[PDB]
């Protein structure tokens, strides 16, 4: 449930709650497995849990705003590479409308779960807005 | 004639080639101190930053709104805020502070806070809190890997040996974009051949590099920049959101990463607002740390070539190293760009971070002969290894750099021409033909390498994304041409997205692919008898160059 | 004779697909008249221009006011283009080759080392920029590195900027510039 | 022939010509920390140290017994050495610790403690403490002068080009003893034309210095030299109590002096009792202390190819700067000597004792180019000049140089050339033609000097100290040939032996002929936000290096 | 009678203190009379006063050991230079017997009065008979 | 013929006004057989002679072996020679032309870089001796110096002086050696 700095690193203490996305375990991520096919590259991925518990281990290093960056992370996880890339893209400078950016809020929170990225694109979409870095031409 | 030879002879020095400048402040061409920088100061109103170095909240920009709500500990701010700078500047040489009691106050002021806290101290004072402040016990080392002709043979080959000579991360660039696919792929089979958990970096373009990191074709990236003011920031292409957004992108692939800044940047892009290079590199700190993201590449790095130009610059670089690493960051310290063509004047830049020693010395040591730099030439290079392995023997200083035999350096780098070689042929790239992989084995640089058909290469690699290659694939190919172990040495590179240790402060992997970061491998200097010291082991590594003859068999 | 640049009007968004379009600084040819090496913005454009036609493809030369950045600059220049291959280059002599469709930061070819251009690699950079508009590979121009250029030119490359930079109309349309023919 | 480019590269890199070898304590070729040094103790009976680091007084030799009887706080050590090591290595890093209590504490501790107490230290340790043990507040810098031809007009004018370069010492010596005098007096005569208060030296022989001295043709002596061992001490022609009575010999006279020892000497001349080259060296500060003598010149200096040839050598270097200032020695800290054929070898050497600081940096830097350098070659001679104000700029470091424009060291040079001429011309000794004040005038070395009939001169200096021609003679002949300016300054040096204000702790003179020392100058480093810090006119003259373009005027 | 740190340096603080062991005051050296003569290099020296001076201020800095080094020097004043030298090669190794020493010391403490010295040299003879560093056979 | 020395018998002083007296190291010749850049210790040793009677003195050879320090070992040489002067010179190549008289640590003329020193040195260093022991004042020979021999002999020079070092022997006196003219 909850990791404490001793329980770091998680792959050499606490291997048995490490589980890619797919959930299956660390240890089926092998060369064997991997000729074979059972594990491909979306298996070779970090899970929600997993990033939970860095996260817990940051924050108990002080590091909070890493924690924080690790769990805002951990909402992008299940979103496909190329949306990650498009709203990514979509956020950097004069590429997106105001409404677009909200638009991209809407689908991180409703149709992602991903409340905190939800927010965090909101927040984006009215800095824009005070500092003109929305397309030109609301 | 009526001039003096003295001063002839002084002018054809080497040094005199460099460019130097006075200050121009207007233009941000100052180091630090600028009569245009902010004052530092602060104000909290319910849980919310309303005021930032002079600035009230409806008075800020991108930066100051993003370091005020995500960068600075409100709840702490205002108190630690209440020191002088000067008291803070004592307590990173006071060896009765802690690391840990500085971050508590560190991570609660502010950009123009931290840079007064610097113009309190001289550079003796910067490397001692330096050796404090360092997050990881046992410092490191990055350099760069890569040619002119964007060679995958010759980068895999210098991997290997740069792998064998203690890189911990190694980083490589394109000359021609198209080929960074080659590039980062010639990469990590070379880095896992010359020293398994070799960390491997592709930078180019944000997009691109994050489609690489995703296609697991690299296992970290650094030069995810950040800039101190809006207007080059939009020239960077990103905002402080875009940038967050895409450290998070990161992180959620289970991939290591740290933003890249460094003093300079705003000026030579044109748009300072008027301010020192050292507080919107202070700016680009905080940004760095309220992104959330662990580490950063910072001391002029790049534009070195700025800071090197006006007065303290120098001084400057060692303390924007300072400030990131004081608000507990990682710190990949430069010294790897050119900026002087004097050996004199290059050796006391790296000494500043050599010296007290930074996770990683140098965040791009040029493994290769400068020549073949493509980031246009690091501080030091492979010419200077001898030099670089003496140093540490001269001064008893880990400089994360050992030496390596002719014999072992020809082996590793035939094996990873080789390996690349095979990985060519399995997956239907253009051919790496024998005469690459013995040239490749005993090259200093693209010299020595036979030309490649470009536009068969670049034609391949578009063919090799559109065929959707990823780590996996080239695990399978190492594989079935005879590379077991490169396989799997590449596969727990990727491995490491699935644990996320990794993504702690500073880590990097030991040959088992074991995560050595600040969080299990703390620093923890409270003076002499305390913190990181040479082990019997490391310092007779240093000591025992070859060449070094023993004294009493002399004749 | 002198390649000298005479602004016109707005420049258009495509002026026919066999083109290519050469997007210069702010205060290329006007405010700024040499690169970093002192090399005349004149005979560069000329370079350019004639790398260009000598491809059998036309060569329109327009300035981009609303940016000062080279990769901007080269890729409006590409989004100008009816080709969709584009040129950029600043007053000290950074030059692109852009491509629209690519992201602004990334490129088809890059020259990076301004110092290290001579009027032989312009000549080059236009033929490969009508190869591209071509829709063909062209082999890239050879990449050219000195590790000392920064250390030698970088402070002055910024100095050059801040001039040019200091020429950025915000959101300035493009404008379109006629080449003529001056005695030497 | 299939090897390594990379390699053969590496393998004709400069460095490795360096004269490198592996440890061989049983011949004391070790830096530091040798098994056979001894551990620290002390014990007193009766006010009396009957016991030093393992040895019974019974077992005591010459050195061991004078330092015992001299260089130890009696009433003290006892307690002093019950500190730990690493403690008083804490101490010396400790901004909450006094300059005068580590004072209270070093005096009183014995050989073998101090090098233990530098064992726990790092390099980064060892220049935060140098700064703070420093004597004199503000660093200095002493030059070397001298040419392949013991050339007066050439010595005159690279005197006075070192003196306006600001050196506030200057060393000659010569390739041929008899032409000492005209050296001495050259040198005299040459730096009061740079600047007023410089002072000179003569570096010969024991008696024939002291002999100089008493006739007013130096202002200070500072190779008066201490062995580590019996053995050398006697083939270094002295004992403790026969240096301890030349020391005494100088201050009767009023002529300030210092000692001169460093890493090395013994197991370069034969006899190292099997100890290192630190420990040894230690011996050789507290007999410097013992002695009462006021400063020391160390830091391996004449020896440096013997300490860094060995591992650790470098660290040793400024380990033993830093033993002799926490002792309250004024440490001239050598960097006066090559010992490699690398820029970036020798650079991270000197900048040990650059950064911290000492009370004269370069107890040596070659003021003319090293081939003219008649003490085998400066760590950093005349060509280094430009690198040396730009290390200055960089590192916001006050170097003690200045930048100097071409036309005033010229005329420098000249007035200079034509004072020595217009002195040799009133004591009647060989011409010197128009020829060779013009030529000094433009010159860099002895290559653009013209030659000169050396017997002739060797003949006119015998005859000149038959003639019992003393300071006051040369200040005479000033006189009288219009160089009043320069009688005066000449007679204002020697007037310091009537005052004895320059034979305290540090001592040298400002422009006025005011001495400044560690007394009226006491360094008071207590952290950042206090000690030496670069005054706004210093600052603004390091960074006003001719060259540097001022930003706007670019085209 | 005696000095303070406040009063260094004393050719600053306190000119008037300070005399030529000749009997000449500080204002006395001059150009003018270094031309005239009537100042010679006899008198461009310190005296023991002076040496004195400058040992309480020394001292006063805790440098006892430097204090001691000028006082002893203050007893070799009015000792002709050329018999300063020779005391000083006397001192050098090898070159006196036992007898020698002890005589020298006996010039210094009953001719010269310089009682420290003469105990210095005492101190030298037996420290040289017992290690070794006597004229071979004396 | 190769130069060699033969072990005579201790040793007197003075043996004719004209004598140069030759001091080589406890080793020279002997238990060492070269110097730092293996120079023969017989061809050395041959050109001090040459020296000494092309200006018409007979060169006379002792083995030092109380020290090993060059100076004293050129003035227990100039101190065994009728003219007062004297050469001293160490396995490693040290000279130094002494004279009795001077202080042990002063000399007439000195050879402080030894891997710098040429036969023509160790011929003229002949000469200007003898012009010396005839009471002449010879132009000394040009000292000559190099920046990167410390760096590059320093230890070295060290490890031949231990050699050196090991054979002294404590008080004993100088040891006449004889020349030996060994068939090639
Ligand atoms: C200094 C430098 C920087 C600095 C200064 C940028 C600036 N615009 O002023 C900083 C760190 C901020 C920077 C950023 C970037 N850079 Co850069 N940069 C360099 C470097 C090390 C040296 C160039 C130099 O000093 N030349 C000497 C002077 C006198 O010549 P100059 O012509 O006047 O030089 C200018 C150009 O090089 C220009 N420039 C710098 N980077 C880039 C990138 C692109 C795509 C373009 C068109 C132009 C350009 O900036 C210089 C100053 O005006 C080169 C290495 C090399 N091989 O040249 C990499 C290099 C050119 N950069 C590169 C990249 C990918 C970038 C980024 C896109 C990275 C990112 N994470 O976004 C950003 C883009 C920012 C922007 N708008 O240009 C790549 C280009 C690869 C390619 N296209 O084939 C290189 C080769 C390698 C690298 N990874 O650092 N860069
Ligand atoms: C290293 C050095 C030292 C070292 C090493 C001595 C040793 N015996 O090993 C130390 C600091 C201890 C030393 C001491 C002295 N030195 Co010294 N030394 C040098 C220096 C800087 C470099 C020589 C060198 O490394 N050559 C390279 C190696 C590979 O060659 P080498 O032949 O094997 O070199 C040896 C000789 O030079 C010898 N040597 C060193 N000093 C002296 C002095 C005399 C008089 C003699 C005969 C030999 C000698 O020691 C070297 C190592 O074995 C020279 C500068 C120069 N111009 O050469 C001054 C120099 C030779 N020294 C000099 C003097 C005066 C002395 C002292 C007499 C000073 C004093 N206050 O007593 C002492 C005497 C000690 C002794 N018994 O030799 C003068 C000679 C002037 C002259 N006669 O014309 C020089 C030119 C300049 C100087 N002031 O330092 N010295
Ligand atoms: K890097
Ligand atoms: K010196």
């Amino acid at each position: 449930k909850t990791m404490r700095v001793q329980d770091y690193p998680l792959a050499t203490r606490c291997p048995e709650h490490i589980l890619t996305p797919t959930g299956k375990p660390l240890t089926d991520i092998t060369l064997e497995k991997v000729l074979s096919g059972e594990v491909g590259p979306q298996d070779v991925r970090i899970s929600r849990q997993t990033l939970e518990y860095q996260a817990q281990i940051a924050e108990q290093m002080q590091r909070h705003a890493v924690a924080r960056n690790f769990r805002r992370a951990a909402e992008l996880i299940a979103i496909p590479d190329e949306r990650i890339l498009a709203i990514y893209n979509a956020l950097r400078p004069f590429r997106s409308s105001q409404a677009e950016l909200l638009a991209i809020a809407d689908e991180l929170e409703h149709t992602w779960h991903a409340t905190v990225n939800a927010a965090f694109v909101r927040e984006s979409a009215e800095v824009y807005q005070q500092r003109h870095k929305l397309r030109k031409g609301s | 004639m009526k001039r003096s030879k003295r001063f002839a002879v002084l002018a054809q020095r080497p040094v005199n080639q460099d460019g130097l400048i006075g200050e121009w402040p207007e233009e941000g061409l100052i180091a630090m101190d600028s009569p245009f920088d902010p004052v530092s100061s602060v104000k909290v109103d319910n849980g919310l930053i309303v005021e930032l170095d002079g600035k009230r909240r409806d008075q800020f920009d991108m930066i100051d709104r993003f370091i005020a709500d995500y960068a600075i500990n409100v709840e702490r701010t205002e108190q630690a805020m209440r020191l002088e700078a000067v008291e803070i500047a004592r307590m990173l040489v006071d060896i009765h502070v802690s690391r840990e009691e500085i971050i508590a106050i560190t991570t609660a002021i502010t950009p123009a806070k931290a840079v007064e806290v610097m113009a309190q101290m001289n550079v003796v004072e910067m490397m001692m809190a330096l050796q404090k402040m360092r997050a990881r016990r046992t410092p490191s080392n990055q350099c760069h890997v890569t040619n002119l002709k964007d060679n995958p043979v010759q980068i895999a080959a210098d991997a290997a040996e740069a792998g064998i000579r203690g890189f911990s991360e190694q980083e490589t660039t394109v000359g021609i974009a198209r080929y960074a696919p080659f590039n980062a792929l010639a990469l990590l089979v070379g880095s896992q051949c010359g020293r398994p958990g070799v960390l491997t970096q592709c930078s180019v373009e944000e997009a691109t590099e994050l489609e690489l990191g995703m296609r697991g074709l690299t296992s970290y990236a650094e030069t995810v920049s950040v800039y101190g003011t809006e207007a080059v920031f939009t020239d960077g292409d990103d905002t402080p959101w875009s940038k967050a957004f895409l450290a998070s992108a990161y992180a959620s692939r289970g991939l290591k990463m740290r933003y890249t800044s460094g003093t300079g940047s705003e000026a030579l892009m044109g748009y300072s607002e008027s301010k020192s290079m050292l507080y919107l590199e202070s700016r680009c700190i905080f940004i760095t740390k309220g992104a959330g993201v662990q580490g950063l590449q910072n001391g002029a790095v790049s534009c070195i070539g700025m800071t090197g130009a006006v007065p303290s610059g120098i001084r400057a670089v060692l303390a924007e190293n300072l400030i990131a690493s004081m608000l507990d960051l990682e710190v990949a310290s430069a010294n790897d760009q050119t900026f002087s063509h004097s050996d004199i004047r290059r050796t006391a830049r790296t000494l500043m971070q050599m010296l007290p020693g930074t996770d990683f010395i140098f965040s791009g040591y040029s493994a290769v002969p400068n020549y073949d730099n493509m980031f246009a030439g690091s501080n030091f290079d492979a010419e200077d290894f001898d030099d670089y392995n003496i140093l540490q023997r001269d001064l008893m200083v880990d400089g994360g750099l050992r030496p390596v035999t002719e014999a072992e350096t020809i082996a590793i780098r035939q094996k990873a021409a080789r390996a690349i070689q095979a990985v060519f042929r399995e997956l239907g790239l253009p051919p790496i033909a024998d005469e690459e992989v013995e040239a490749a084995t005993y090259a200093h640089g693209s010299n020595e390498m036979p030309p490649r058909n470009v536009v068969e290469d670049l034609s391949a690699v578009e063919e090799m994304m559109k065929r959707n290659i990823t780590g996996l694939d080239i695990v399978g190919a190492l594989s079935r041409s005879g590379f077991e172990d490169i396989a799997s040495n590449i596969l727990n590179m990727l491995r490491q997205r699935v644990t996320g240790d990794y993504l702690q402060t500073s880590a990097i992997l030991d040959r088992q692919f074991e995560v050595v970061s600040a969080v299990n491998d703390i620093n923890d200097y409270q003076g002499p008898g305390t913190g990181y010291r040479i082990s019997a082991e490391r310092w007779a590594e240093i000591k025992n160059i070859p060449g070094v003859v023993q004294p009493d068999t002399i004749e | 004779f002198t390649l000298k640049t005479r602004e016109g009007g707005v420049a258009s968004a495509d002026e026919r697909a066999d083109e290519v379009v050469i997007g210069v600084g702010p205060a290329f040819d006007k405010h700024q008249h040499h690169t970093l090496i002192d090399m005349p913005h004149g005979a560069i454009l000329k370079e350019l221009i004639a790398g260009v036609e000598e491809e059998g493809l036309h060569a329109r030369v327009v300035r981009i006011l609303r940016t000062s950045d080279v990769s901007f600059m080269a890729w409006d220049a590409a989004n100008l283009s009816g080709s969709g291959i584009g040129i950029g280059i600043q007053s000290k002599g950074t030059t692109v080759i852009h491509q629209r469709d690519l992201l602004p930061l990334s490129n088809l070819e890059l020259f990076s080392q301004a110092p290290l251009l001579t009027l032989e690699t312009y000549r080059q950079i236009g033929k490969n920029a009508a190869r591209y508009a071509r829709k063909e590979s062209p082999s890239p121009v050879p990449v050219v590195n000195d590790q000392m250029v920064r250390p030698k030119f970088m402070a002055k490359a910024a100095l050059f900027h801040i001039k040019e930079t200091k020429h950025v109309v915000q959101d300035a349309e493009p404008v379109t510039l006629h080449i003529d023919l001056v005695r030497e």
